RNA sequence: CGGAAGAUCAAGGGUUCCAGUCCAACGUUAAUCGGGGCUGGGUGAGUCGACCCCUAAGGCGAGGCCGAAAGGCGUAGUCGAUGGGAAAUUGGUUAAUAUUCCAAUACUUGUUUAUAGUGCGAUGGAGGGACGGAGAAGGUUAUGUCAGCCUGGCGUUGGUUGUCCAGGUGAAAGGAUGUAGGCUUACAGUUUAGGCAAAUCCGGACUGUAGGCUGAGAUCUGAUAGCAAGGAAGUGGCAAAUACCAUGCUUCCAGGAAAAGCUUCUAAGGCUAUAAACGAAUCGUACCCUAAACCGACACAGGUGAUCAGGUAGAGAAUACCAAGGCGCUUGAGAGAACUCUGCUGAAGGAACUAGGCAAAAUGGUACCGUAACUUCGGGAGAAGGUACGCUGUUGAUGGUGAUAGGUCUCCUUGAGCUUUCGACAGUCGCAGAUACCAGGCUGCUGCAACUGUUUAUUAAAAACACAGCACUCUGCAAACACGAAAGUGGACGUAUAGGGUGUGAUGCCUGCCCGGUGCUGGAAGGUUAAUU
């Protein structure tokens, strides 16, 4: 369905690896939904950025860091990010 | 020298885990006792 | 026969091995094979119920045709093989229809000769006959006890039974145990003595050879403490008690036979 | 340090990884530093692993069996890896990932469509998968070393334009090929007491006709890759693994997983080639891992499975010194008493020490010579004890590889260069040549136990236990015996040449008397004798 592809992409990644990949190979780095597949990432990117064609999706899960605060021991959310290669 | 603990996750979860407790009447009584005491850790 | 090892090692000084050059050097017929894992002498409770059992070589089970119901179809002895599951040799039989089976090899049974099963069969080593078609006084083995159940008695290496006579529907047999017994005359037996007659002439030589066969060491009762064995205890060497098992049962003459249903099938025993 | 204290993992941990920033606490001192605080970042796969398909031990187990209850067992099945089952390699790149990204060249397996031909189909049948110990001869490669080549250098001190010095330099998987090895008659026809039914498939029985499978490596291709001082080289000899051929071969007895994938056959009732397009999900991937990150309360001298395995010596994965790589072990500074620890040397003596040569000192390699009592003929034995050993030159013999020639992954002869292993002669230096490290002390009498083994984790390793061997006895198979309440099990898919119990304990010579006591076995004439009636 089309109401699932809107929630697949959670936000772009802004870091030096992201910027280097975008400059050199023109790949987009996204934070994606933790339950999203590579096929849904392909469809979401091509749907929401009209005029672009996805070549390859590489995905990974990254664990959240244990960051204490006051007397507590919490931890950040896990999250999944995708590297999306585009037809230039 | 070699010490007593010698950890192994498969062995731990198969001898003490949630399914091993739930698979016996006495393990379910273990779990009921832990829930009545209010333990945040039910099983290994 | 028996060959002595040269005393090159102290562990070789007393090895007397049984050597049969005529046994097949290859692998058993794979269709008549089953996987068979050791028990360690432990039952379904996981408890040791038979002591001194452990380790040894991996071995397959050979499916032996103890029943011999392929009657009136001649079989040729394709080869004679060593069997790790028993002391006797096993003859691979190839029937006229091409079906292959394993049987207990008789002592006077070689490669090429034909064995027969049924009632109209010659009195030759390897043939399987009902006991009523077997003339008195011939040496037989692989005796049935129930009709159709298969051979149970006289199956070990060198086994033989004397067919003494008949007293109705029962055949009178003298067993190697020295027991005269009656067996229903419609039960079967195989003509001849079982092969590997020099089984009990062998000498293992060393402890490791016993370990290779899956026999764990055996600790005497007087070598224990009284909490382990009735023979345990004592300052120095002492017996102190009538001999018993680790469960308090006498071991020096006490008879242990309960079967009241089979009591009438036994004629007598021998006293020496 | 360098058979790690280097590198790759697994297990375990869980962010310890990288950067910036801070130094209170933590770090056995200080700290600007950190595995500490804080804030950001970082892990990219059809091919690696998991998942997945398959099964081992062992679990659970429709029904079933047993059991006061709870439950115990078990059939079909269903789970369960530590095992079987598809497939990529070289190079570059980040501060931190890389067989994942990028480049180049590969491979595996699917779906859809289309073109032809066309009997397809299984949880079942048969094949196959598919397997032990040891040992040996080869052929190789990885790798090394020298050379060749390229780029630089002419040396703080005699000499060094040379036969000089240093550094650099060798592309894989794959595709062809089919070698050293290993195995091995092939086809056609007829028929069928078998493979639970069926079978064109296997098995069996008959009749004529006469190189193939597998396979390391080399070679060709891949291949105008990449790689430094700013635009270079890049191919020959020799040596050589414990890796590969090889799940081979040869031997032995203790006789050597399973099931699936896969190939075929049919039973009830789509498939094979050709491509073209399009796919191959999900989870792990950082980092430690002989450790400061795991197990030991600690940044603890302990423990922790597998993999890789450079040089010179060397038998060697010992040892010594080095390479790549990594470290200097998170208190230092003095002083240089006693005394303690760990070492080195020691006059004369040489066990006088002491419970006791405890400890120490000593011996130690290779080759050759030589070697006693006794013996079970194997041994003892490396008995004991001697001699030689460095370097230089000359010289004899010899194994391997094989350029160049003479008669197509070929054969035969000669054999350059390199290399191996044994001698002889002559000289020469030193106190000393197995010069360091490394590396048996030996012998005589006697007790014990045959021996290899096992044991009191943490004061006892032994003469104790075990042991092959011996005897007695039980056990006729629903065996005796053992677990269990029973069902169900082990014994054993064994069968008296077997299995259980007990004692003894290789071997040699052997093992006397006693049946009163207590057991065990047999017997029943008599006496006594329960419930019951």
């Amino acid at each position: 369905n089309n109401a699932r592809l809107y929630q697949v992409l959670r936000g772009p990644v802004f870091s030096e690896k992201s910027q280097m990949l975008g400059d050199s190979l023109g790949v987009q780095v996204f934070k994606i939904d933790s339950k999203a597949t590579k096929l849904e990432v392909k469809k979401a990117v091509e749907l929401m950025f009209e005029g672009v064609e996805v070549l390859k999706v590489n995905t990974l899960n990254v664990k959240g860091k244990t960051k204490r605060f006051g007397k507590n021991i919490g931890r950040r959310n896990d999250y999944k990010k995708a590297y999306v290669t585009l037809k230039a | 020298m070699k010490r007593t603990f010698q950890p192994s996750v498969i062995k731990r979860k198969r001898t003490h885990g949630f399914r091993a407790r739930m698979a016996t009447k006495k393990g379910r009584q273990v779990l009921a006792r832990r829930r009545a005491k209010g333990r945040h850790r039910l099983t290994v | 026969p028996i060959v002595k090892a040269k005393p090159t090692s102290p562990g070789r000084r007393f090895v007397e091995k049984v050597v049969h050059p005529h046994l097949y050097k290859g692998r058993p017929f794979a269709a008549l094979l089953e996987s068979k894992s050791k028990t360690g002498g432990r039952n379904n409770n996981g408890r040791i119920t038979t002591r001194h059992i452990g380790g040894g070589h991996k071995q397959h089970y050979r499916i032996i045709d103890f029943k011999r119901t392929k009657d009136n179809i001649p079989a040729t002895v394709e080869r004679i093989e060593y069997d790790p599951n028993r002391t006797a040799h096993i003859a691979l039989l190839k029937y006229a229809d091409g079906e292959r089976r394993y049987i207990i090899a008789a002592k006077k049974q070689a490669v090429g000769d034909t064995v027969m099963s049924g009632e109209a069969s010659p009195i030759r080593p390897g043939n399987c006959l009902p006991l009523k078609n077997i003339p008195l006084g011939t040496v037989i083995h692989n005796i049935e006890l129930k009709i159709g159940k298969g051979a149970q008695m006289a199956r070990a290496a060198g086994a033989s039974v004397q067919l003494l006579g008949r007293d109705g529907i029962y055949a009178i047999l003298r067993l190697r145990s020295g027991e005269t017994r009656r067996v229903h005359v419609n039960c079967r037996a195989v003509i001849g003595e079982v092969s590997n007659t020099e089984n009990n002439l062998k000498s293992l030589g060393k402890a490791g050879a016993s370990r290779w066969r899956g026999i764990r060491p055996s600790v005497r009762g007087v070598a224990m403490n009284p909490v382990d064995h009735p023979h345990g205890g004592g300052e120095g060497r002492n017996k102190g008690r009538h001999p018993t098992s680790p469960w308090g049962q006498k071991s020096k003459g006490l008879k242990t036979r309960h079967n009241k249903r089979t009591d009438s099938m036994i004629i007598r025993r021998a006293k020496k």
